[PDB]
C-alpha cells in the first residue's frame, strides 16, 4: 500500500539528523524519540512512510489578519501530509482544525534561565588601612 | 585610643550593613513586572500562541512585551532561544520536556518556577483521518508496555548536571 | 451573579468571607559557624572576629527570616491561600476589581490546581 | 540607569513635551513600566509636562 507522508521538524532530542561520514538518504537520515515512535507505530499499524521536514520550518499558528495557518498544522489541513510526528502540542486552537492522537507525552510551558578575601579589604578601604598604619 | 575606637566602630557598623542587606527570579510574575531581563518564545508555536491568547493578567502583560520586542525576543527555534539565554540576559519560555533535556546538558541553566500550563504532545492528522484513533490505541499500548518510558530514558539520557572572610584573618595571625 | 439566573428566598443566615489559618540556643551557634568556633579555639585577630560576630548578629536582628488581614496575605507568596472551587468565595475573588482581592485572584488562578 | 529605575520612585520627577509623540507614547502604552510612568506624569501634568 501507499507510504504515508510524515511531516516533521528538527528538534533535539525528538528529531535529529544522524551524524555519519557516508551521506545518508531518505528516512535513514533521521533519528530521535519521535523517529523511534514512528518506527513503533509503523510496525503496530502496518504502514510504510516517508519523512519530510516541514518546508517553512514552523510548528503552526494562524495569521490574525488573513486567517491562514502555517507550519505542520497547515500541511495537515491541506492534506499534504498524512501524519505529523513531532513534539506537536495538542491545543484548543489546533484541535478545531486538525485531529490529534491522545498524547504520548505530557508537559507544560516553563522558563529556562541562568542559575574572596577581598570582602575583608572592602569594609575598611585600602586607603584607610594605609593611613591607620601611617598614624 | 579614641581614634582606634571610632575606626573599629566604623568597621563593625559598616560590616553590618553588608550583612543586613545580604539577608532571585522564581516565577513568570517576576519576569512580567520588569524589563531588564528580556524574555521570549518560539515564533508561531504553541507557547507563543498561549501568551497571545491569554486573558490572565500576568501572561497578557508578558505578551504585550514579547509582541513589542518580537524582532529580538521571538526566535525561530528552541536552539536560537537557548543561545540567547547563554549569551544575553534573557529567559526563554519553553516546554518543560525540552527544558529537562537542555538542563541535563547545560549545567549553568535551570528551570525557573513550575509549569504555567498543562498539555500533551500528539501525532497530528488531518481532520477526520482514520489514523487518529488507531494511533491513539497504539500509543496507549506502547505506554502500558513500558516502551515510551524506555524511549524517554534513551533519548533522555542526561546523566549530568546536579539537581572565607574569617579565614583571611587566620592567615595573618599565623 | 446567581440572582440573575436563579431565585433565592430572603436569607436564613448572614455571614461573610474571612480567613482560616493556624494560630533554640542554635541561634547563637549560627552567627559564628561551628567551623569558625573550632578554628578560633592575636588581639587584632580577635578584634576582627568579635566585630564580625557583632555585625552579623545585627543583620540577624534586622531581617530575622503576624498575618492580620487579606492585605498581609496578598503581599506575599510564602503562605499559599485558596478557596473552594466553583463556589461563591472563589467567584468573589474572580470578579473583584478591588486591588487586594484582584491580586489574590491572580495568585489563586495561577496556582489553582494546588490551592483551589 | 533606565526608565524602570525612574518608574519605581517619585523623588526624581519626570515628564515630556505636552501634546507630542513622547507624551502620546506613554499615554497609550500597555507596557507596565511605561503605563506606571504615564500615571505619574498625568497626575503631575501641570508641573511635569
Ligand atoms: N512544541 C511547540 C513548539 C515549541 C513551543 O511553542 O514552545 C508546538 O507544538 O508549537
Ligand atoms: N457557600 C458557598 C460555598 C463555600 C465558599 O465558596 O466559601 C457557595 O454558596 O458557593
Ligand atoms: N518630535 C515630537 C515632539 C517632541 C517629543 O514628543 O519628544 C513630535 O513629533 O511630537
Amino acid at each position: 500500500n501507499r507510504s504515508l507522508i510524515v511531516t516533521t521538524i528538527l528538534e533535539e532530542p525528538y528529531v535529529l539528523f544522524k551524524k555519519s561520514d557516508k551521506p545518508l538518504y531518505g528516512n535513514d537520515r533521521f533519528e530521535g524519540y519521535c523517529i523511534d515512535l514512528l518506527r513503533e507505530l509503523s510496525t503496530i499499524l502496518g504502514f510504510t512512510y516517508e519523512i519530510r521536514l516541514v518546508e517553512d520550518g514552523k510548528y503552526g499558528a494562524q495569521d490574525d489578519v488573513n486567517g491562514q495557518w502555517n507550519g505542520m498544522v497547515r500541511e495537515l489541513i491541506d492534506h499534504k501530509a498524512d501524519l505529523a510526528v513531532a513534539p506537536l502540542a495538542i491545543t484548543y486552537v489546533r484541535e478545531k482544525v486538525i485531529d490529534f492522537s491522545k498524547p504520548f507525552m505530557t508537559l507544560g510551558i516553563s522558563i529556562l534561565y541562568r542559575k574572596g578575601v577581598f570582602s575583608f579589604l572592602n569594609p575598611l578601604s585600602p586607603d584607610i588601612w594605609m593611613y591607620v598604619l601611617l598614624a | 585610643w579614641f581614634f582606634t575606637l571610632i575606626i573599629i566602630s566604623s568597621y563593625t557598623a559598616n560590616l553590618a550593613a553588608f550583612l543586613t542587606v545580604e539577608r532571585p527570579i522564581d516565577s513568570a510574575d517576576d519576569l512580567a513586572k520588569q524589563t531588564k531581563i528580556e524574555y521570549g518564545a518560539v515564533e508561531d508555536g504553541a507557547t507563543m500562541t498561549f501568551f497571545k491568547k491569554s486573558k490572565i493578567s500576568t501572561y497578557d502583560k508578558m505578551w504585550a512585551f514579547m509582541s513589542s520586542r518580537r524582532q529580538s525576543v521571538l526566535v525561530k527555534s528552541n536552539e536560537e532561544g537557548i543561545q540567547r539565554v547563554l549569551t544575553s540576559d534573557y529567559a526563554f519560555l519553553m516546554e518543560s520536556t525540552t527544558i529537562e533535556f537542555v538542563t541535563q546538558r547545560n549545567c549553568n541553566l535551570t528551570q525557573i518556577g513550575g509549569l504555567i500550563d498543562s498539555k500533551g504532545y500528539g501525532v497530528g492528522t488531518p481532520m477526520g483521518s482514520p489514523y487518529r484513533d488507531k494511533i491513539t490505541i497504539a500509543i496507549l499500548q506502547l505506554q502500558e508496555e513500558g516502551k515510551l518510558h524506555m524511549m524517554k530514558e534513551k533519548w533522555w539520557r542526561g546523566n549530568g548536571c546536579p539537581e572565607q572572610n574569617i579565614g583571611g584573618i587566620f592567615i595573618v595571625l599565623a | 451573579v446567581r440572582e440573575k439566573v436563579i431565585d433565592f428566598s430572603k436569607p436564613f443566615m448572614t455571614l461573610g468571607i474571612s480567613i482560616l489559618y493556624r494560630k533554640g540556643v542554635f541561634s547563637f551557634l549560627n552567627p559564628l559557624s561551628p567551623d569558625i568556633w573550632m578554628y578560633v579555639l592575636w588581639w587584632f585577630f580577635t578584634l576582627i572576629i568579635i566585630s564580625s560576630y557583632t555585625a552579623n548578629l545585627a543583620a540577624f536582628l534586622t531581617v530575622e527570616r503576624p498575618i492580620d488581614s487579606a492585605d498581609d496575605l496578598a503581599k506575599q507568596t510564602k503562605i499559599e491561600y485558596g478557596a473552594v472551587e466553583d463556589g461563591a468565595t472563589m467567584t468573589f475573588f474572580k470578579k473583584s476589581k478591588i486591588s487586594t482581592y484582584d491580586k489574590m485572584w491572580a495568585f489563586m488562578s495561577s496556582r489553582r490546581q494546588s490551592v483551589l
